């Protein structure tokens, strides 16, 4: 399978550094030139940094000086180098493969640029000072009363985390259907809560059982919460 | 150097009908250099067109790029729900690589009313000395919506955050949650606890509530 | 010392012997070459033809021209197969065809061993060497033609010295191609030796071309 994956992102102090690693799988690395492509939460794609197959490099001028990106063919690997963080350098960060060539065609050669073909899943780095603290999970339990209609709404409030991302699945990806989990918000502590929620048929209350997943990666977080009526 | 302006900011239509969406180049940019992408809610982009007007390889025919110079337009012959997307366009320059501003498309459906769910703080949070109470909002559409806290029937200001979900790309409906935090103090210091929520699928306010604390 | 007129193609058909092309083989001088820079007859297989414009600079003019088979294409290869590199990229009277000046060799039963064969320039005169290097689309195609996964093919003489790995991808279809085929030159000084190593994806000369130029 054609693949990225990058890793290594996490909370930096402002002025300090990071390296991001992305692995590739299922495809030839030295073949294409690979890219660093940033997105803040909420705000469009910024192209970072780029390097061709035989290593020349290529940088936003946001980020001149500052970051460096480098490849080992052999590992399959990309990598970015940061250091002089800012706050303005937080974001989602994504890896991406694309082709460019030189053609020979009506006697002259023809650079061609074929796109950013294969996009990683994005690993995310928060430039600030405060502290990293894990989630508490609460129960949001369904209604005792009501159930004429037939449908039940529960779900989990992640409360008091830093920082984003927690991720949030229900009965460990068995129950996908109705799930909405909400983008969290910043409360005035400097800490983002969020509340992931499902419904289901208010006769599922009596037969089924509802756990919900809520993973922290910068904690180190695991927690697991059922969701039982009052 | 090089700026792409993308436009309409937002485009709301319906299924069926046909999106042209325009990428604006400060500059005259090689046809060659241009490119297009999809990026759906909680996903990564996806590349849909490589040199202004190719596609890319598993991109169905009614997606197709073309123009030329400075305007550059995409088009989507017949949408579908799952084209609930933000897409931009690319230019490869100076060896730089540069990106639009986006452009949300957005898909139009029948109003659809919110049902509507509230939940008392857990006995777990209440032992810590925080009240959280939270009012579920449900596959709504229209996305604007009207949540209003009641402590007593005091209506509340200042103390309570929402947030909105993405529009489903199979239902085009939103969801919607808002919190109250209130003091332990606070909490127990009142009874009634309701939201009310006023949509345009709602000929009257709806209001859920519990009593307890 | 008349022009070398190259009718509908340009010197990249002429000189990697493009079938479209004359060969002009009893040309030993000319003035200036009458070219059709816009032909499509330069290269029929896809890809980059490295330092094109200096080679158009260096043939410009000469005094004195002599193709000679450098390596002759029925027994410089007892190992290798040389009879299959034909495509459909590069059509001639109406089979797959390849270039004249170039032999793209393929492995022979299921077995592509190490290939090494050196030239010493005994001509007297600066050498033209042209050579190809083919990048297969697929992993699929790189054992068919080669059969060795990770070939590389080495190419060193006084002035020259490169490793090419080939570089496996699907790309956009060009003349109905997805994998591609660089093609490189350089000229061997007089008493120097080149070599040619590969374990795969080497296209090999037939021919070469003794030179000296016409400058004043
Ligand atoms: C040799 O050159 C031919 C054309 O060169 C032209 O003719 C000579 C006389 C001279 O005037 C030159 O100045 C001219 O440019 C090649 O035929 C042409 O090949 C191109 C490349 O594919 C083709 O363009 C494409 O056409 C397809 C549709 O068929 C289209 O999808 C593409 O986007 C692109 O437009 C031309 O149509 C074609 N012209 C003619 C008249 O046939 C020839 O290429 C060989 O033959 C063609 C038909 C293809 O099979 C090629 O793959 C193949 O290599 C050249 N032959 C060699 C061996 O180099």
């Amino acid at each position: 399978e054609v693949q990225l994956v990058e890793s290594g992102g996490g909370l930096v102090r402002p002025g300090g550094s990071l390296t991001l690693t992305c692995a590739g799988s299922g495809f030839m690395f030295r073949s294409y030139d690979m890219h660093w492509v940033r997105q803040a939460a909420g705000k469009g794609l910024e192209w970072v940094a780029g390097m061709g197959k035989g290593g020349e490099t290529f940088y936003a001028g946001s980020v001149k000086g500052r970051f460096t990106i480098s490849r080992e063919n052999a590992r399959n690997s990309l990598y970015l180098q940061m250091h002089s963080l800012r706050a303005g350098d937080t974001a989602v960060y994504y890896c991406a493969r694309a082709l460019t060539e030189w053609l020979f065609q009506r006697g002259t050669r023809n650079h061609y640029y074929y796109g950013m073909d294969v996009w990683g899943q994005g690993t995310t780095i928060t430039v600030s000072g405060a502290s990293t603290k894990g989630p508490s999970v609460f129960p949001l339990a369904p209604s005792s009363k009501s159930t004429s209609g037939g449908t039940a709404a529960l779900g989990c409030l992640v409360k008091d985390y830093f920082p984003e991302p927690v991720t949030v699945s229900w009965n460990s990806g068995a129950l996908t259907s109705g799930v909405h989990t909400f983008p969290a918000v910043l409360q005035s502590s400097g800490l983002y809560s969020l509340s992931s929620v499902v419904t289901v048929p208010s006769s599922s209350l009596g037969t089924q059982t509802y756990i919900c997943n809520v993973n922290h990666k910068p904690s180190n977080t695991k927690v697991d919460k059922r969701v039982e009526p009052k | 150097e090089i700026v792409l302006t993308q436009s309409p900011g937002t485009l709301s239509l319906s299924p069926g009908e046909r999106a042209t969406l325009s990428c604006r180049a400060s500059q005259i940019i090689d046809n060659k250099y241009l490119a297009w992408y999809q990026q759906k809610p909680g996903q990564a982009p996806r590349l849909l067109i490589y040199g202004a007007s190719n596609r890319a390889t598993g991109i169905p025919d009614r997606f197709s790029g073309s123009g030329s110079g400075t305007e550059f337009t995409l088009i989507i012959s017949r949408l579908e729900p799952e084209d609930l997307a933000v897409y931009y366009c690319q230019q490869f320059g100076s060896s730089v690589y540069t990106f639009g501003q986006g452009t949300r498309l957005e898909i139009k459906r029948t109003v659809a009313a919110p049902s509507v769910f509230i939940f008392p703080p857990s006995d777990e949070q209440l032992k810590s000395g925080t009240a959280s109470v939270v009012c579920l909002l449900n596959n709504f559409y229209p996305r604007e919506a009207k949540v209003q806290w009641k402590v007593d029937n005091a209506l509340q200001s200042g103390n309570s955050q929402e947030s909105v979900t993405e529009q489903d790309s199979k239902d085009s409906t939103y969801s919607l949650s808002s919190t109250l935090t209130l003091s332990k103090a606070d909490y127990e210091k009142h009874k009634v606890y309701a939201c009310e929520v006023t949509h345009q699928g709602l000929s009257s306010p709806v209001t859920k509530s519990f009593n307890r604390g | 010392s008349a022009p070398l007129h190259l009718g509908k193609c340009n010197i990249a058909g002429w000189i990697l012997g493009n079938p479209e092309c004359e060969s002009l083989s009893t040309a030993s001088s000319w003035s200036y070459i009458v070219e059709t820079p816009s032909s499509d007859n330069g290269t029929c297989y896809p890809g980059d033809f490295i330092d094109y414009e200096e080679l158009r600079e260096q043939l410009s003019s000469v005094s004195s021209f002599e193709r000679f088979e450098i390596f002759p294409k029925t027994s410089s290869w007892p190992n290798h197969d040389s009879d299959k590199g034909v495509t459909a990229a590069c059509p001639h009277a109406g089979a797959k065809s390849f270039y004249k000046n170039l032999i793209w060799l393929v492995k022979k039963g299921n077995s592509y061993p190490k290939l090494s064969k050196s030239y010493i320039n005994d001509k007297g005169k600066e050498v033209l060497v042209l050579w190809g290097i083919h990048h297969p689309s697929t992993s699929a195609d790189q054992q068919s033609l080669y059969q060795n996964a990770d070939a590389y093919v080495f190419v060193g003489s006084s002035r020259y010295s490169k490793t090419f790995k080939p570089e496996i991808a699907i790309r956009p279809k060009v003349r109905d191609r997805e994998g591609r085929m660089n093609y490189y030159w350089t000229l061997v000084e007089p008493g120097d030796k080149i070599t040619f190593e590969a374990t795969g994806n080497l296209v090999v000369p037939r021919y070469a071309f003794a030179m000296e130029r016409n400058a004043g």
